[PDB]
């Protein structure tokens, strides 16, 4: 960001054309490239979205809810965010959106098997359509977001079917595809803190106990930026991740510390211990019944799967940017959910985890 | 004058019939009207050098100092006649019956500061004549006289 | 055809279509100025990919609805006279010396004359 | 009229060693409401923080001459006291006034566009 | 119980030829000039030591004092009876970048009793205080605010002064001479910050200047005199 | 002329060090304008074709009216600038 992203006003894509940026770098500028993010309405994309729009970057951004792509508009001037409407089932609609598109970044990603779609279909089949498509329209440069633990051969489906997404886009893509994998992210609303900040968290020990690398979905958005910008960074494999180790059962303890959440813990149901077949039950149950995205037996499986760092695949650094930790901004984001308030700054993070490990 | 004036000289719509007598009767003032203007008369047809310049001829912009301030009283007037030069020490020696003809008016009375309209003069007026609020409503009416 | 969309031209070789979506006008093909850019290449952008060519303005061109109005004439006078034709809603009047021997256009209408010799000699 | 909280009268010093006085006593007001700062516009940095930017503000300007312009800046800088303790200013603004902000060489600066 | 007429029936006067008087307007001041020249000169008399000089276009007269003499004076228009001025309705300021004193700043008054105005206009400079009019009259507290806002005009004495008319924050003081029109930041809503932050100012159409074709030539000259012959060498 | 009065007029740092300042002369009076940037001073808009601009003092011209005076404000303000002498 700070004034200018782009490295050199002139840009050649691997397409030939010759893209000149203008102005110095503000919402009236510009910079000749077509971005168009997928999944843009997602968690992921109104950051992606966001950093691309404002430096002057054309974003078309296919929705297939029409009331949450109002408010993606307003971070570019006039014309520079475009909207089609489309489904994955649309081909058509797919190359709506790919025609003038200098820039493509694929961010779909289910964990959550609907009526309508299942894991592979969308971590794979919206993926190798969204990747080929792009490719018979001359698109310069793909990016994509998988899962941070790509296995082709896991037991948990989301794992199986990201790495297999990985696949599938180079025998369609080719070798100028991208892949990124992105260690859970927290920002605001973030899916991966919104399961530690709710109150009622049936089998919370169970769920609590896998291991992560917390990232920052501020650089994480950045990231994409850098990539964007630059051909020297096609074919690779990118894993994202934080240098200090966290796990959900530490951060939980050290999220509820926070809010200051005697007796209300073992009555509120901050724990619920119950038996692995009625975890195993009761997710299944709501997949019949239930009409919103709940838990799922997927994440039943992750939760016994720690993550695991690949060492084929290259850091932030290799990009020039240092991966910035989980203490110096976890209590800001759940500063909306906690006299004299007490922030709890960078190395205070460490004392606070300090009281949650003594017993 | 604005007197009471009644219904059937507004241009508003009006009663036709018995119910102009119901009406008469019912309402507390009969010569108001609905308000609801005359569809047949209200808006029926819609609407489908130099002997004359003065601006070159503005008044001009002199300013007056104490220098040109003092010449007033020594020298006279151009009408009637009679650097920097300072006008304290020509105040400090100086015949007053200047001051009484020149510097003030009317044997050294001080000028009433200039009305910017003479003709502003008031009268105090009564109930009868501007059909205004009684007397124990806590305002007066006042005019041009 | 890739060549005349793009250049400016007096007339168009081709038989302009009504129903054609990448001409510059209804009327006409090529654009009437050197510096208008194509309308080939303006509807090639990014926000024309879902919304509809049939509906956007296209209005006919104003350089075919003159010519084919038929020159006026002058007799037996070397002065011409216009004012827009239309009474006092029109352009202010101009007079027009017909001394040069061919069609000579109106100020502001567009309108051209001649004299009542030069008829023949000018028509050809 | 009844002027408002934490009001001062607009007086035009004429010594040089008075105004020293006032600038001190009006730094440790800033440095008093080090807490409540932090707790009126919910900043995410702590009071320590707050003091350290605070300090970087009036350390940074300590060397100016001119008694005219001394008590200008004097005046302007009890505005600033006055915006903030009354809580004047929106939560925005003091968010974005901590934080605002090493070059580049001329290859760099060339090729971008330079300024 | 008589039908109403309809106006557009009613027989209405013809008019032909027109003669619009056309002479010049300065003739009905002819005696209101020639009345605020002696009261100008009274307060010069009353006053020697602050009245630097005055000047009256037409039904308007003014008063030019300097910074130290400007109380001085604005008390003597306030309570000596032969001028009792007693409402001040407006402290403006203008901006001369040339003159050393660039701003003027200006006092109207309103005579309610004597019915007539009078304008005080003492210079400042972008350092030099002015005495505030405060202890006469409470009026100019929001008047004097609107000037230090939109001047930087050094106001002494003021019980409070400090921004009324600009952002919170805000920097620099708009209506001079070398603030730009568009001012230097503009404002917009950040995702990411999740607030609305200030930002530097672009344009999508930069503000186009026209003056580049203005008049070459004089438009107007001295004009002709009114002035009162009493008030001449 | 030695006063900073630059810490009171509310100016960006930009112009104080970035701008330089034309004093010139159209033909009785002095005028003040800056220098146009280097680059983004005018680039067009894709949109539309609007002439866009980054520089804030593009539209800003000061009428002064005797040539000492115009120097005094620049010295005042502590505006980098130059003079053009009209031909005779
Ligand atoms: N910190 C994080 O959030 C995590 C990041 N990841 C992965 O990164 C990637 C980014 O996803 P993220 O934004 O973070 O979370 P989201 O689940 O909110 O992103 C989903 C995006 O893809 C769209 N999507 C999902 N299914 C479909 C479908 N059948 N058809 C069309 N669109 C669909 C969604 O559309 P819409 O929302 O409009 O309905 C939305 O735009 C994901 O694959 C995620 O698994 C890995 C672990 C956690
Ligand atoms: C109150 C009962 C709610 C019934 C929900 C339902 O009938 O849902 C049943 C299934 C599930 O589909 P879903 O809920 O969209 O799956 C996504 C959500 N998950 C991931 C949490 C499972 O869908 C259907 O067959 C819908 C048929 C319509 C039935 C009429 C309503
Ligand atoms: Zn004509």
């Amino acid at each position: 960001v700070s004034t200018f992203p782009l490295k050199s006003d002139i840009n050649i894509t691997k397409s030939g054309k010759t893209l000149l940026s203008v102005g110095q770098g503000g919402r009236s500028s510009r910079t000749g490239f077509t971005a168009t993010v997928f999944g843009g309405t997602g968690f992921l994309g109104r950051v992606v979205v966001s950093k691309l729009a404002k430096h002057g970057t054309n974003v078309v951004v296919p929705f297939r809810n029409d009331r949450a792509r109002r408010q993606l508009k307003v971070n570019g001037d006039l014309g520079v965010v475009n909207f089609v409407e489309f489904d994955i089932r649309n081909l058509k609609s797919i190359e709506d959106s790919v025609k003038y598109s200098d820039i493509v970044i694929n961010l779909i990603g289910t964990e959550h098997f609907s009526k309508n779609f299942s894991i592979e279909d969308v971590n794979i089949g919206a993926a190798e359509r969204i990747a080929k498509a792009a490719k018979e329209a001359g698109v310069s440069r793909l990016i994509h977001v998988s899962s941070y633990n790509a296995n082709p051969s896991s037991s948990s489906d989301f794992y199986a079917t990201k790495g297999i997404g990985e696949q599938v886009v180079r025998d369609n893509f080719g070798p100028d595809a991208t892949i990124v994998r992105p260690a859970p992210m927290y920002f605001r609303n973030s899916p991966f803190l919104n399961e530690l900040l709710q109150i009622k968290a049936l089998g919370g020990n169970v769920i609590f106990k896998k291991e992560v690398y917390p990232v920052h979905a501020l650089q994480v958005g950045e990231a994409i930026e850098r990539i964007a910008f630059d051909d020297a960074t096609a074919g690779q494999t990118y894993e994202l991740f934080g240098k200090e180790r966290y796990s959900k059962k530490e951060l939980r303890e050290m999220i509820k510390h926070i809010i200051h959440i005697g007796y209300y813990p073992y009555s509120a149901g901050f724990y619920l211990p119950a038996p692995e077949p009625f975890l195993y039950a009761f997710a299944l149950i709501r997949q019949y019944i239930s009409s919103q995205p709940r838990f799922n037996v997927d994440q039943l499986k992750r939760s016994h799967i720690n993550q695991e760092i690949d060492q084929s695949a290259k850091t932030f650094t290799d990009l020039g940017m240092v991966p910035d930790e989980l203490s110096e901004y976890l209590y800001r984001y759940v500063k909306p959910h906690i006299q004299n308030r007490t922030v709890y700054s960078k190395e205070d993070i460490e004392k606070l985890r300090d009281y949650v490990n003594t017993p | 004058s604005g007197g009471p004036v009644p219904v059937f000289k507004k241009y508003t719509t009006g009663s036709k019939g018995i119910w102009e007598k119901i009406r008469q009767l019912l309402t507390l003032v009969p010569n108001r009207s609905t308000g609801n203007p005359l569809v047949k008369n209200y808006r029926v047809p819609p609407p489908g050098y130099y002997d004359r310049d003065h601006r070159r001829n503005y008044p001009r912009l002199v300013a007056f100092d104490q220098t040109k301030v003092s010449g007033l009283l020594t020298l006279g007037s151009a009408q009637n006649p009679r650097q920097s030069v300072s006008l304290s020490s020509t105040l400090a020696t100086i015949d007053p019956k200047v001051v009484k003809s020149e510097l003030l008016a009317e044997g050294g009375s001080p000028v009433v500061a200039p009305s910017l309209n003479k003709k502003m003069k008031f009268r105090l007026t009564e109930e009868s004549e501007h059909g205004m609020y009684p007397e124990d409503y806590p305002i007066r009416i006042f005019a041009q006289n | 055809s890739t060549k005349e969309l793009t250049t400016a031209r007096i007339k168009d070789i081709s038989k302009p279509d009504e129903n054609n979506l990448q001409q510059q006008a209804p009327n006409r093909i090529s654009p009437w100025s050197k510096s208008q850019k194509p309308r080939a290449e303006a509807q090639d952008n990014v926000r024309f990919a879902v919304k509809d060519l049939a509906k956007q303005p296209r209005p006919y061109a104003a350089i075919d609805l003159i010519y084919k109005q038929p020159i006026r004439y002058i007799e037996h006078d070397n002065v011409a006279v216009c004012d827009g034709n239309g009474g006092a809603q029109g352009h202010p009047k101009v007079y027009i010396n017909l001394d040069q021997n061919k069609a000579i256009p109106c100020g502001y209408c567009g309108l051209r004359f001649a004299q009542a010799a030069f008829k023949e000699d000018i028509e050809s | 009229t009844n002027p408002t909280a934490f009001a001062q009268t607009t007086r035009y010093v004429k010594d040089s060693t008075e105004m020293r006085t006032l600038v001190l006593n009006l730094y440790r007001r800033y440095l008093r409401h080090s807490r409540g700062f932090v707790n009126n516009y919910n900043l995410d940095i702590p009071a320590s923080q707050v003091r350290t930017k605070i300090r970087q503000e009036f350390e940074r300007q300590r060397f100016v001459k001119d008694l005219p312009l001394k008590n200008v800046l004097y005046m302007k800088a009890q505005m600033e006291f006055q915006e903030l303790v009354n809580f004047w200013k929106q939560q925005c603004h003091v968010m974005q006034y901590f934080e605002s902000i090493k070059g580049d060489s001329f290859v760099q600066k060339f090729l971008k566009g330079a300024q | 119980e008589e039908p109403l007429p309809v106006l557009r029936d009613l027989p209405r006067p013809e008019y032909g030829e027109l003669h619009a008087p056309v002479y010049n307007p300065a003739e009905k001041y002819k005696e209101q000039i020639e009345e605020l020249h002696k009261f100008g000169r009274y307060i010069m008399g009353c006053l020697p030591k602050f009245v630097q000089q005055f000047s009256v276009w037409k039904d308007e007269l003014v008063i030019y004092v300097a910074p130290s003499a400007l109380t001085q004076v604005a008390t003597f228009l306030k309570d000596h009876t032969s001028a009792q001025f007693k409402a001040c309705m407006d402290v403006t300021a203008a901006d001369y970048p040339t003159r050393t004193n660039r701003f003027d700043v200006v006092y109207n008054l309103l005579s309610v009793r004597h019915n007539s105005r009078i304008r005080i206009k003492t210079y400042a400079s972008e350092v030099s205080p002015v005495p505030s009019v405060v202890p006469l009259f409470q009026g100019a507290n929001w008047f004097e605010r609107e000037t230090y806002d939109l001047f930087g005009i050094f106001f002494e004495g003021h019980p409070d002064l400090r921004r009324i008319m600009t952002d919170y924050g805000f920097q620099g003081h708009p209506l001079r001479k070398d603030f730009p029109t568009t001012g230097y930041t503009e404002v917009r809503y950040d995702a990411e910050k999740r607030r609305v932050v200030y930002e530097p100012l672009e344009l999508t159409q930069a503000w186009r200047n026209f003056t580049v074709g203005s008049s070459v030539w004089e438009q107007v000259g001295d004009g002709k005199d009114f002035t009162p012959e009493s008030f001449k060498l | 002329t030695d006063l900073a009065k630059e810490l009171v007029s509310g100016a960006p740092k930009e112009l104080i060090t970035e701008r330089v300042a034309r004093i010139y002369q159209e033909t009785e009076t002095w005028k003040i304008d800056w220098d146009i940037l280097n680059k983004g001073n005018r680039w067009e808009n894709d949109l539309m074709g609007y002439q866009s601009s980054s520089d804030y003092m593009q539209g800003t011209i000061l009428k002064f009216d005797t040539r000492e005076g115009a120097i005094r404000f620049a010295k005042g303000q502590g505006w980098d600038y130059y003079i053009q002498e009209p031909k005779v």
